[PDB]
């Protein structure tokens, strides 16, 4: 069983879960998120060039493709591009894994899969290693080679539309657009392909802050969204401050949730509203091109807060990692996501009650770290919390304030 | 300065924490205790209140303390606009909708302790219309409520 086929079908998965509610994916098409498909206008005459053009970048390069194949594999490439065929982007991927190509990280299980928007990234790599205690290292998806590859015959479709189309045909010129976005679409999908590979902790570079509408934000983040809930990646490290600010500490305290306060917000201005992108050209109407990365005053971490109050026990997943559901009889803690088959107990006096949940809440927070800590059963009763852990106790009572044992 | 009524709520949560009832809690868990309490301090602004607080280095804050704390970045924040403008800087046009689609994308995103089924169940209990589309000022509303 191929190893990038079991990755892409994951992805196609999250791919189909996102479009749940668009509804426009088919047999043969799966959309990749934030890039909307832009149907391609060619000739076979127009095709059958590209696909030489091709054959010629693969015929003589560095590379590990037999030279049989060149040709089958261009037409594979384009094909997949350009007609936003899904089985065939697979295809093609499967056949770069059949020649030694790797879409796994080069460390193994000492890898840390690691994530990057902006150009200074590479200067994070080795403060971030120096931290780890393992001897675990930082990769990013440039250090995959099958990764590397494929981006590589991207850029030559990409850049093939800008020589052998003159733009002042009208119809060339959309052309060149649909190379575009469906050279994009590739992008988005191998980085999910990368994304679904991650293990535990993982980095996220952005200095000066998240970034909307780009690939972390449309293909990365929502596919390690998926692994956290699975149990296979842990906490999601977002690096927003400058290398320096990072110095002595250990690997568990380097960079925070990407929906803490005070985490900046950069946008594209090809993803700003109209009213924004209005207030920017009035100032300055020549400086701001697509990939211009504007500041926005909004905090993302405002969602985080709406979810601590509409959810019951909400607060105990971000603070301790439990997760607190409606169960047959009152409460059940597990371990976030709970997906380890342990459960603990908690039983309330008046369950429905949002001041009784927050009291127990709280109770949680101020006297257990984690699940393992916790007894086997916690009561609630008339203003008493206990433990049940074959013997019972009753550790603290109310008296318009907590007292304790 | 507060309300006797919060000043009370504030009194009730600090004192499950105040783990021997000498009035004082960990300077280590004030960003816990803030934060069940519905405020949402930066690491900045905690690192700046813990010095205010731990110049002697027992590492420690007074209930006092802790109203000073809270009535300073209760000030800072309004909760309402801070969750509409997060959601309008998804609102390409500015008329309060959003694709269904744009919100599965980012309450996936954006929620760090989320469930897939939560997401499933959010996007199914929302009002979605023939466009496809939601009012997510009535979402927060039906969210909060
Ligand atoms: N290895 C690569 O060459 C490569 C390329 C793209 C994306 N990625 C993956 O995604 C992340 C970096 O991309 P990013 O966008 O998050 O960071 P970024 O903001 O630094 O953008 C990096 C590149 O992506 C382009 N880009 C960003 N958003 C785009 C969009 N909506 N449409 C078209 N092009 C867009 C930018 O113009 C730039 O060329 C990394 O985590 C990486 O795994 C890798
Ligand atoms: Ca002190
Ligand atoms: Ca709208």
């Amino acid at each position: 069983e191929s190893l990038v086929a079991a990755r892409a079908e994951k992805v196609a998965n999250l791919y189909r879960w996102l479009d749940t509610d668009n509804d426009v994916a088919t047999d043969k098409y799966v959309p990749v998120p934030g890039f909307e498909r832009v149907d391609v206008d060619v000739s076979d005459e127009v095709k059958q060039r590209m696909i030489q053009s091709m054959s010629g970048y693969i015929e003589h390069t560095d590379n590990q493709v037999p030279k049989d194949q060149a040709e089958a594999l261009a037409t594979l490439f384009v094909e997949s591009t350009l007609d936003y065929d899904w089985d065939k982007r697979v295809e093609f991927l499967t056949k770069l894994e059949s020649y030694g190509y790797s879409f796994e990280a080069p460390h193994a299980e000492k890898s840390i899969v690691s994530f990057w928007s902006g150009k200074n990234f590479k200067q994070y790599r080795d403060i971030l290693d120096n931290a780890q205690t393992d001897g675990k290292k930082v990769v990013y998806d440039i250090d995959v080679k099958g990764n590397a590859f494929a981006i590589d015959l991207n850029k030559h479709l990409m850049r093939w539309g800008g020589l052998f189309l003159d733009p002042d045909n009208a119809e060339q010129n959309q052309l060149k657009s649909s190379i575009d976005a469906a050279t994009f679409s590739n992008t988005g999908f191998w980085s999910s392909v990368y994304a679904t590979g991650a293990q535990n902790d993982v980095y996220v570079i952005a200095e000066g802050g998240v970034r909307l509408g780009n690939y972390f934000w449309n293909v990365q983040l929502p596919a390690l969204r998926q692994l956290q809930r699975e149990g296979l990646v842990g906490e999601i490290r977002l690096l927003d401050k400058p290398v320096s600010e990072y110095k002595d500490l250990p690997a568990d305290q380097i960079g925070r949730r990407l929906t803490d306060a005070g985490v900046a917000v950069k946008v594209r201005f090809d993803a700003l509203s109209h009213e924004r992108q209005a207030e920017l050209l009035a100032d300055n109407p020549d400086g701001y091109k697509a990939d211009t990365l504007v500041e926005l005053d909004v905090k993302l971490s405002a969602i985080d807060s709406m979810l601590r109050e509409s959810l019951p026990f909400y607060s105990l997943r971000t603070e301790r990692n439990l997760l607190v559901q409606e169960g047959e009889e009152g409460f059940e803690v597990r371990s976030w996501p709970g997906i380890d088959g342990k459960s603990k107990t908690i039983l309330l006096d008046n369950p429905e009650d949002a001041a009784q949940q927050k009291s127990i809440e709280r109770f949680i927070l101020a006297n257990f770290d984690n699940f393992e800590q916790m007894p086997d059963e916690l009561f609630l009763v008339d203003n008493k919390v206990l433990s049940h852990h074959d013997g019972r106790t009753r550790i603290i009572a109310q008296k318009e304030d907590g007292a304790w044992t | 300065q507060l309300t006797e009524e919060q000043i009370a709520e504030f009194k009730e949560a600090f004192s499950l924490f105040d783990k021997d009832g000498d009035g004082t809690i960990t300077t280590k868990e004030l960003g816990t205790v803030m934060r069940s309490l519905g405020q949402n301090p930066t690491e900045a602004e905690l690192q700046d209140m813990i010095n205010e607080v731990d110049a002697d280095g027992n590492g420690t804050i007074d209930f006092p303390e802790f109203l000073t704390m809270m009535a300073r970045k209760m000030k800072d924040t309004d909760s309402e606009e801070e969750i509409r403008e997060a959601f309008r800087v998804f609102d390409k046009d500015g008329n309060g909708y959003i694709s269904a689609a744009e919100l599965r994308h980012v309450m996936t995103n954006l929620g760090e302790k989320l469930t897939d089924e939560e997401v499933d169940q959010m996007i199914r209990e929302a009002d979605i219309d023939g466009d496809g589309q939601v009012n997510y000022e009535e979402f927060v509303q039906m969210m909060t409520a």
